[PDB]
């Protein structure tokens, strides 16, 4: 009688058991492939051993928090360009998070074999996991930091603004609505495999540079979860491999997911990164090209080669629309300054001098006109500019991607500046690629989503920034800033002198 | 009635005074000029689970702190 | 090297110095609590709120929602991401669900932990303190490992009949609540199994394969109707709260407590085995404590809405007859259970008065709650049937 | 009155549903406003700001008023008009096996959303539609994505082209 | 202030530079493992021994000492703080003991925590699930609250004989795992203390007062040699190595098993009771983890010393020989107890098997390693002659 027991592997080993036959034993979701119900699953684990290796990294995680790092006042020392970054960073990224939960749970429903739904169910509860996790990182910066705003409310706040729309296309709607299959590309082969894995990381270092130990601390732990969401992915692509149907749709359904995600993160990150710092860690071109060509686009579509996988067939465009994408939205983001939730800031000159070092000629375009709305006193309350009149007063009309709800300028941008405009039963549509263009000509009810100019047309923006609360609690200094000192911060007021009305840019093609 | 109830450490310490009981040989193995009354009484209200508890709570954050923030 | 290349802006002097110079005096804002603005259901906002309220990005459109506008993309046809259209129940509010135990991810796991270490603790020392010399052989090979083991697929189905609704659920909190609910059945299941590969490491002879136990959920009488009524909660079942009430307040509660409980629970004792009732003890943990969020789901918040709370009453009691039935029926099945055990084991007065005592709770904490009106001694002989 | 989450055009709305106290009025309104508001073929744009909310609170009406109105059984298997579910879903579910391409399975699934969508149809008929509808839908549409261009493309949804731009 | 005034030399840039700039190259020894020194008793060096052996600064007068000298303090009359002198027991080395668990504080406290919360849990699902319903009165207001609750007393009793070899263990590693298999009898005895209060609670009229349990074991005949037993373990042994000696590899391992085991654990679900045995299991699992410590002491250490195996074999034996009686004595009066169960409880066949297995497994897992020549019929046979 030797004192034995027994692990989760052992208990695994017959898990595949568990699921038996029945007529309706079959998905209750829409699907054009046929998951082999023998698929098995790369870690044998059980409920009990994953809250336990779970619970561990979560004990570090909060030890650090609530004890060092509150000692060292971690949640202060932190650039103030890096605190309102991360208002958006972690809680883009808890929306990513939590429709993930909504994804696999999706994907559960759609595997047959026992352990395929078993990996899946891994990910529901480890999603869970990071939507807290996100959330805790906001909640420590509001509780610690030197700006609650933003970080106490963002998710009532974030509507006001564009951002927020293409932040649920890529991590929200593109990760439950659709196939579950391809919902499973835009989410684990796309999504975590080219950027959230890569991506969590680079936040770290970006956070580490800017004096952010508290990121570091959440995001590189919700990092050791990410090797089982790999493997789901991965396994999804395997299970109907054998299906004739793969063969016909997946690498429309990839090609469709690698541009839906891209889309949104090659412009955005890339503009998180660069704009959102004080010390930089590289440069967002180097970044993404390591990222979407070699290792994703080389490195991990190659071992999916052999299942009938193949690179993105708009791989090419993305890589060529890339280059300045980031620099065209911050020009759209910053002009806009008063729909977010919050304070962002012009390059100082040590930053131009980096930017136009790693990218030749972007002084003579975007930093001229960063100078010249500052001149026009862009940062002081009292000057009665804001960037988004410049763009009026000089005929530089900004649209709303239908697809993607990315914003675009394309007699400014220095990227794409393709525009295509569309009258379809009354209603009239933007597009800036032809990919998104496809998909809604394709897909017409597929993509109805209201934009900002549509939804704010004919009203004063103070009225919809009060309206949907974005307001400190003192009532009246606004959320968002044009800069991110400590005096001189715009209220509703000052923005309702401004006497801005919106208007839907396309109601000029009338 | 079947609501939810538990006994927390203090309701298992009102009764820790009379765990012990008198005999001959109950006194101290060792040398002392002192006389300690044998009905002086504790300031907190532990018992064996409890302790662990608050310990293991100090634990998690310390080792945590240590492990993690502190050595990166 | 010592130091290591990498700078830290949080410690590296000049990088720190840059920092501290550019940090206003105070804090722009003295409101550092984040999820001010949602609706405390206690005193205080709770780290459980904070944390998980709105976390769901729906637009207002759906009860409760901050947002505005359509989803951004919709399936082919048109269905939206979350909507209305997934289940007949209606609210004024989907985020004012609130799990009684407040539970987000972090305590969560950190409890499961707790016993999943304790389980290991407690399964060496039962192996070591040969406790299972004592245990009857028959009750062992026959009952824990065929009829025990068959019911692990009773909950392996309960566990998956909330996959839709980890992707239906119309809040935060409702979610996280279903996919903690599911989530402690695949774990009692595999809790079954692993004492079924416990036994197989100290019983000499005993096979861990789920193929006996797996052939009596499949093809025996016993566990037939309760088969039928899982393959139906779980897959003829498209409406997310339908799933999850019907499988909690519904067959469950009825059902798996007179399993659970009233079968396993009461007898493996009187066999010398007090193996299987450690196992149980946690199964009985996670009811009790799923039926405090089941409750406060489908009784505060929908049954007791404030606009829909004669539609929603009216909804969940057509469930209960819906499901009630299907729920007699696997019960009635299961009665026959008895006669495979040894004459003497118990009789026919044990057996009714258990069956009153999971009746009588069930109208006590469900039945009553919605206005349905049960007849235990027409429930109870029904079954008895068997 | 004018506003994001209310505005004088909801508020003319909530009044106009709190009028309909008859299952077959409401249940027709529901079904008028999803042709007239919803969906990409919808008569007009004119509640595009409002109509998902409106639409929310006109279900909420047709719902109460059915579960007074049907009895247990029907509440189950009738469609708020009297059909019989069942056979609603396997004869949509019929002609969508039937569609000889793309174009009119899209008209098939959208037109069964605009016209069973809950509380008309009960859920669980109504998400078994979504599914079968679904995924005929999907096989037909990424079969050869990419092979029609642009150009004929937009020729074929019917668009009208009101500005091309492209430097390259 | 946001700041705070207090500058830190890790974050503070000028002090931090200053700090940066007196640092070496690199570690001025390469050798960054504590405790290297110490001899591993597996593959690796634990964080256990690391952070234990030789933390007491023993001199090499005391078998096992690294440091050197007679303590700075001693006792009036010239006893030292620690001394060979407190044990019969000699060994080579007394820092050769190793807890098989491994435990230090860290890990132990970490475990009764889970174990803790989990209880809590457990009695919240057990009330609110209404389990006491089932359970037969006389079983629970007779045997758990007068009989197992008296059994506090023996658990509280074997605890406080720990107290003296606390004081006087000669080393770390015996002294805390000595701490530990103590602390676990506290915690035992508190548990049947909070079950009793815990029925107060959801049984209307159960009284968790302890006047009836501690009569019955202050005055009752049931525990009256076990009580007489637990005394003398207590508080007439000098010896810290005879008190935990006795006290595990004898009194608990014979009478112990067979109350807790053989009894209530064997019994209490006949009675529709699975409350007791929940705790019950607590018990057996401390006393499993205990025994392992046990072993690896008086056996796997002392016992087989390799200057000392003979002549701690030959007093393990005059040990266990001089407190099998009391123990026996202990076992015989709990006997009368059986008596008291409602008529078909329970057999004399099923308790002589029952006294057997406690008996093989003694016999099996402590008399046998110090070769004490033990007759289990004779034993057994001595006991049933309580049985009245
Ligand atoms: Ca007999
Ligand atoms: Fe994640």
């Amino acid at each position: 009688r030797a004192p034995t027991s027994v692990n989760a592997q052992e208990v695994h080993r017959w898990l595949q058991s568990f699921n038996w036959d029945f007529k309706n034993n079959r998905t209750k979701y829409a699907t054009k492939y046929k998951m082999a119900n023998e698929t098995k699953e790369q870690f044998k684990l059980i409920a009990k051993e994953y809250a336990r290796m779970e619970a561990v990294k979560d004990e570090r995680q909060f030890g650090s928090l609530q004890d060092a790092l509150t000692r060292l006042n971690a949640g202060v020392r932190v650039h103030p360009k890096w605190n309102e970054t991360m208002k958006v960073v972690s809680n883009f990224l808890e929306v990513g998070e939590y429709n993930a939960i909504a994804a696999t749970g999706m994907l559960w429903d759609s595997a047959q074999a026992a352990e395929q739904k078993n990996g899946y169910l891994a990910q529901v509860l480890d999603e869970i996991r990071h939507t807290h996790q996100c959330a805790y990182v906001n909640y420590y910066f509001a509780k610690n930091g030197q700006d609650p705003a933003g970080h106490n409310d963002a998710r009532r706040t974030r509507t006001i603004g564009p951002l927020w729309k293409g932040m649920k296309r890529v991590f929200s709607d593109g990760f439950i609505s659709g196939d579950a299959v391809e919902c499973s590309l835009n989410l684990q082969l796309v999504g975590e495999a080219c950027f959230t894995n890569p991506l969590i990381v680079a936040v770290t270092e970006w956070a580490a540079a800017n004096g952010d130990e508290i990121t570091p601390t959440v995001f590189l732990s919700i990092e050791t979860d990410e090797l089982r969401h790999m493997a789901n992915g991965y396994q999804t692509v395997v299970s109907i491999a054998n299906d004739p149907a793969s063969a016909k749709y997946l690498n429309t359904d990839l090609n469709n997911a690698f541009w839906t995600q891209q889309k949104y993160f090659t412009p955005v990150l890339g503009m998180l990164f660069e704009y959102g710092s004080k010390f930089k860690v590289e440069p967002w071109v180097k970044t993404w090209d390591r990222w979407v060509y070699e290792d994703w686009g080389g490195i991990w579509i190659g071992r999916l080669g052999k299942y009938g996988v193949e690179s993105p067939r708009s791989l090419k465009d993305a890589k060529q629309d890339a280059y300045w994408a980031h620099h065209d939205l911050y020009l759209l983001a910053y002009a806009l300054w008063p729909t977010g939730f919050f304070r962002l800031a012009l390059p100082d000159q040590e930053e131009m001098e980096w930017f136009e070092a790693n990218y030749p000629g972007w002084y003579d375009h975007y930093g001229k006109i960063y100078e010249e709305w500052r001149a026009r006193g862009c940062e002081d309350p009292s000057s009665g500019f804001i960037p988004l009149m410049w763009f009026i007063e000089n005929n530089h009309p900004i649209y709303i991607d239908r697809v993607s709800q990315v914003p675009f300028c394309p007699s400014l941008a220095k990227g794409a500046s393709t525009l295509r405009v569309h009258e379809y039963n009354g209603e009239m549509h933007t597009f800036s690629d032809q990919w998104g263009e496809r998909m809604w000509l394709a897909e017409p009810e597929r993509y109805e989503c209201q934009n900002i100019f549509e939804q704010y047309e004919g009203r004063e923006l103070s009225e919809v920034i009060a309206e949907l609360h974005g307001l400190r609690s003192d009532g009246k200094t606004l959320i968002a800033q044009p800069h991110v000192r400590g005096d001189k911060l715009w209220t509703l007021d000052d923005i309702k002198r401004l006497n801005c009305v919106f208007k839907n840019p396309v109601k000029a093609f009338n | 009635n079947r609501a939810p109830t538990s006994v927390n450490a203090q309701e298992v310490h009102r009764w820790l005074q009379s765990f012990n009981w008198d005999f001959k040989n109950n006194r101290t193995k060792y040398a002392t000029k002192y006389k300690m009354a044998n009905e002086t009484k504790e300031q907190f209200k532990l018992i064996a689970k409890e302790y662990a508890r608050m310990e293991a709570v100090k634990d998690e954050r310390q080792f945590g702190s240590l492990q993690d923030a502190l050595t990166r | 090297s010592m130091l290591g290349e990498r700078r830290r802006g949080l410690t590296d002097p000049e990088m720190a110095a840059v920092i501290l110079k550019a940090l206003p005096e105070a804090p722009l804002d003295g409101n550092n609590k984040m999820g001010y603005f949602v609706t405390p259901r206690w005193k205080r906002l709770t780290e459980y709120e904070a944390l998980t309220v709105y976390a769901q990005p729906n637009a207002d459109w759906i009860a409760g929602g901050l947002d505005w506008g359509d989803w951004t993309q919709k399936f082919h046809g048109g269905r939206p991401s979350w909507g209305n259209e997934t289940t007949e129940l209606r609210t004024v509010d989907w985020f004012k669900h609130r799990d009684p135990l407040r539970r987000w991810h972090a305590p969560y796991v950190k409890d499961k932990a707790e016993e999943w270490r304790y389980t290991d603790r407690f399964l060496q020392g039962y192996s070591a303190d040969g406790q299972i010399r004592a245990m009857n052989p028959t009750w062992r090979d026959e009952f824990i490992n065929r009829y025990w083991g068959a019911f692990l697929f009773n909950e392996y189905g309960l566990f998956n009949a909330h996959s839709q609704g980890a992707r239906e659920a119309l809040s935060d909190v409702t979610r996280v609540s279903l996919a903690f609910w599911g989530f402690d059945k695949i774990d009692i299941a595999q809790m079954i199994q692993l004492e079924r590969g416990f036994l197989a490491k100290i019983v000499p002879g005993f096979d861990e394969s789920t193929a006996v136990p797996k052939a009596e959920w499949t093809n025996g009488e016993v566990y037939k109707s309760a088969r039928l009524a899982v393959e139906g909660l779980w897959q003829e079942v498209f409406d997310w709260n339908e799933s999850a009430f019907s499988v909690h307040a519904v067959y469950d509660a009825l059902f798996g407590q007179f399993v659970r409980r009233e079968f396993f629970q009461r007898l493996a004792p009187r066999f010398g085995d007090n193996l299987t009732p450690f196992f149980i003890n946690q199964a009985q943990t996670y009811f009790q404590i799923a039926k405090q969020g089941v409750q406060d789901l489908y009784y505060n918040c929908l049954g007791d809405d404030p606009e829909f709370s004669d539609y929603n009453r009216t909804v969940m009691r057509n469930w209960t007859g819906k499901w009630l039935e299907p729920t007699i029926a696997a019960l009635r099945d299961f009665m026959g259970l008895f006669a495979k055990l040894p004459a003497g084991t118990t009789d026919k007065e044990e057996i009714t008065a258990s069956l009153y005592r999971v009746v009588d709770d069930w109208i006590e904490d469900y039945a009553s709650r919605i206005d349905f009106k049960a007849d235990r001694d027409q429930i109870v002989k029904a079954v008895l049937a068997g | 009155k004018l506003g994001i989450h209310s505005n004088d055009t909801r508020d003319a709305w909530v009044n106009k549903i709190a009028q309909l106290n008859t299952l077959e009025k409401a249940a027709e309104m529901l079904k008028q406003f999803r042709m007239d508001h919803t969906t990409p073929f919808r008569n007009s744009y004119e509640l595009d700001n409002d109509y998902l909310w409106i639409e929310a609170k006109l279900e909420e009406k047709v719902a109460v008023l059915k579960a007074r109105a049907f009895n247990e059984v029907d509440f189950r298997h009738k469609t708020a008009f009297g059909e019989d579910a069942k056979s609603v879903l396997d004869g949509t579910v019929a002609k969508m096996n039937a569609a000889k391409d793309k174009w009119e399975a899209e008209k098939i699934h959208i037109g069964f959303r605009q016209a069973y969508k809950p509380p008309i149809m009960p859920v669980n008929y109504f998400l078994d539609g979504e599914r079968q509808l679904g995924t005929r839908l999907m096989e037909l549409r990424n079969l050869n994505y990419y092979d029609t261009p642009l150009e004929e493309l937009r020729k074929q949804r019917g668009v009208r082209v009101v500005h091309l731009q492209s430097p390259h």
